[PDB]
């Protein structure tokens, strides 16, 4: 008899979890949760005993356009107060480190002029903003189409992407970073991977993968960025599977195949170096997965930023190592915590007997404090000391007795981005 | 008062005084980061100007959600039936991120409560 | 705009420049041919200035 | 926190901050003049944080926000750098 | 262009073309470079 | 190809600030991009 009960109780739930299913692949239920959810996933991965900070701030992309569309300018605008005014440009304040924005952009207008704004925002404040760009970006259904595309940068010469191409050559394009693909939050409910109390529930992930619950990758970036500041004080070890640029323990989720198994990837698409390039290329920052693992991570944070080519001489290609340097988020994080502790240092100066030489000697001896200029520094010290060499020089504003020029030239330590190698066979070789 | 208090001047007058040099003492600042995004199901009324922000860390995170009040208005389709035209409505709540599961899910929820209220019944037995 | 956005003056500011000095940056101009032939069994209608080219690549040639 | 003898007096400031016994800046500038002559016989040093313009230990006052807590500002305002630049070219001594 | 008379940020407009795509140009129309000689030697100013 | 580099990054100048030996000046240095000027340097470099 308890087995025909049985058999009721089955059914029962076989109807409850039908309907469960659609609450928790419900979009807007998922935009929730998703929030939070990658919300904490940042929040307890980072460590706010080596002094750091988080603050959220409820707005919707819309209305960030109503507020810039709005005011008359920027400087007035209502998020400018909360970032600008309220920190970097109040005495006995502090100032934002960096922003991060839980948002999909696509080419159309208002992402493209939402991103402007932002630009000019960071600019400002000199912290960058970080966000995601949506699958429709690249013209493809999901981001699980990205394999089948033969040549991105063929696909941004349609005049559909004419904005983001203007928006590129733009000086304040260095503090815009935009993510690629998403990532796994959670692992779908399973009687034992994932069980849930009373009611036997099993999620069923339909031919759809967007009933996974995917989080926004910029997260991830951002715990890359605390991780080098907890460590070092400073944020330019993000860029390596062993530098720190590394995403470790993402979910996972073995499944039937074709009568084999198979593991979801953590990340939409498995991106090849080729691909990964692409895309760095066009100045995007992809998440790639390590084949076979748990593992993924950012080989590089170009910003949106694209390089400026000069003419090939001495002089030329200083300049585009130069402008190259600028449009790396690496490094822009150095010249914007030295920005930061200039503001604030200086300030406790103003009024001070201070003579055009004082404060060549002055500076001199502050900005050394975190050059390493060694023969040989080991990768620690580098890092917490983040430049090579420096210089400085003062002039005087003529016609304004205790006003400055100042300027503030760095060399920071070179990251390995890349190389090609020559091998060769040879006999008579001198013997090493 | 930082400036530090001495006696009355006399004949002899010992000041003790930290040797610190002419080195300027600095201030480490923080690296403090701002999360914007659409936290809640609906726009505020309140001017972005006007709204705050809200210091987020280990200890009151659960806390934080909370105080924020969370509320999901939404309609999916009734599956418990076999009526492309029925519809349902709920209105979720969340306090803290347990609120998400579906143990929850179905508390908030008579139409799917109630199936769960019936198989605990059934398996009583 | 890439003029590059500053805040408004205060006592101390600071803007970042990049050290390009006077060098004047140029642009790679493509080797673009045109190939002129008679690729239909037959003239066309449309007048010479008016039918317009098109763009072949590898990926795209059987297209 | 400011108590006084026999009668259980807590004095209930209102939403006008009029209420507050507010005191004439002049004063706070005229001690930093004295200190810069108390200390070499001249008054130059009256303009920085750390060169003698710096006004320390101000009143404070904790009380419930929207269900937090926050001080009142020693001064009607926060005065940002940009608003005391503005003031400075318009020939006021603003207290930040 | 260089010296301060470029005019960034114009308003774009992609819509369907003979089965392609091509957007409104922000000007009326496209001047070439002998166009507009012409018409700087007639006193106009074109903005092309 | 120099013909066309000459007709692009001219246009790019009209209306800059330049006197008759700016242009000799600036003209060199672009120029001499282009320029191999060696006693004897290899193939690849003289093609290039």
């Amino acid at each position: 008899n308890k087995s025909l009960v049985d058999q009721m109780l089955v059914e029962l739930d076989k109807k409850i979890s039908a309907q469960m299913d659609e609450i928790l692949h419900n979009s807007q239920f998922q935009a929730m949760e998703s929030a939070w959810r990658g919300l904490k996933l940042f929040v307890d991965r980072t460590d706010f005993r080596e002094n750091n900070k988080v603050e959220i701030l409820h707005v919707t992309k819309d209305e960030l356009l109503e507020d810039f569309e709005f005011a008359p300018e920027t400087a007035q605008s209502g998020l400018y107060k909360h970032v600008y005014s309220a920190g970097y440009g109040q005495f006995g304040g502090e100032p934002v480190g960096a922003i991060i924005g839980n948002y999909a952009f696509t080419p159309s207008t208002p992402d493209m002029k939402l991103l402007q704004y932002m630009g000019a925002l960071g600019a400002m404040a000199h912290a960058p903003f970080i966000s995601s760009v949506g699958p429709e970006f690249f013209g493809i259904d999901s981001f699980e189409e990205l394999p089948n595309i033969k040549d991105l940068k063929s696909t941004f010469e349609s005049p559909k992407y004419t904005k983001w191409r203007s928006l590129r050559e733009s000086e304040d394009a260095r503090y815009l970073g935009l993510t690629a693909p998403r990532f796994l939050l959670r692992v779908p409910y399973d009687p034992i991977e994932n069980p849930v109390k009373s009611f036997n529930y099993a999620e069923n992930v339909s031919a759809s993968h967007e009933h996974y619950l995917w989080g926004n990758t910029a997260f991830a970036f951002a715990t890359r960025l605390t991780d080098s500041f907890a460590k070092y004080r400073w944020c330019p070890n993000i860029i390596g599977p062993q530098s720190g640029g590394a995403v470790e323990d993402l979910p996972v989720h073995v499944f039937e195949s074709m009568g084999a198994l198979q593991s979801k990837i953590p990340t939409e698409v498995l991106i090849t170096d080729r691909k990964e390039f692409e895309l760095a290329e066009e100045g995007f920052i992809a998440l790639t997965m390590r084949k076979g693992s748990d593992n993924a991570a950012f080989f590089s944070a170009n910003s949106i930023q694209k390089p400026k080519v000069f003419p090939n001489t001495k002089e030329g290609k200083e300049a585009e190592t130069n402008y190259k340097l600028g449009t790396q988020l690496p490094y822009m994080m150095i010249i914007n915590r030295l920005a930061h502790y200039v503001k604030v240092l200086q300030r406790e100066q103003i009024g001070a007997w201070k003579e055009r030489q004082d404060l060549e000697r002055e500076l001199n001896s502050w900005i050394k404090q975190y050059v390493a200029d060694q023969e040989n520094p080991p990768a620690d010290v580098r890092s917490r000391r983040p430049l090579r060499a420096a210089r400085i020089e003062v002039m005087d504003v003529e016609g304004n007795p205790g006003w400055y020029q100042v300027s503030l030239s760095v060399r920071p330590h070179f990251k390995y981005m890349g190389a090609n190698f020559e091998l060769s066979l040879v006999g008579r070789l001198d013997q090493a | 008062s930082k400036e530090g208090s001495v006696a009355p001047k006399e004949r002899i007058n010992i000041k003790y005084i930290p040797a610190t040099g002419d080195a300027q003492a600095e201030v480490e600042l923080p690296l403090k980061t701002l999360v914007v995004g659409d936290f809640k199901g609906h726009a505020e009324q309140t001017p972005l100007e006007e709204r705050a922000t809200v210091t987020v860390d280990k200890n009151n995170f659960e806390a934080v959600m909370r105080e924020s009040e969370l509320k999901i208005t939404a309609t999916v389709k009734n599956k418990l039936t076999d009526d492309e035209n029925a519809e349902l409505p709920v209105e979720l709540n969340f306090k803290s991120l347990a609120d998400f599961a579906p143990d929850a899910v179905a508390s908030q929820v008579p139409e799917l409560k109630k199936l769960i209220e019936l198989r605990e019944a059934l398996v009583a037995l």
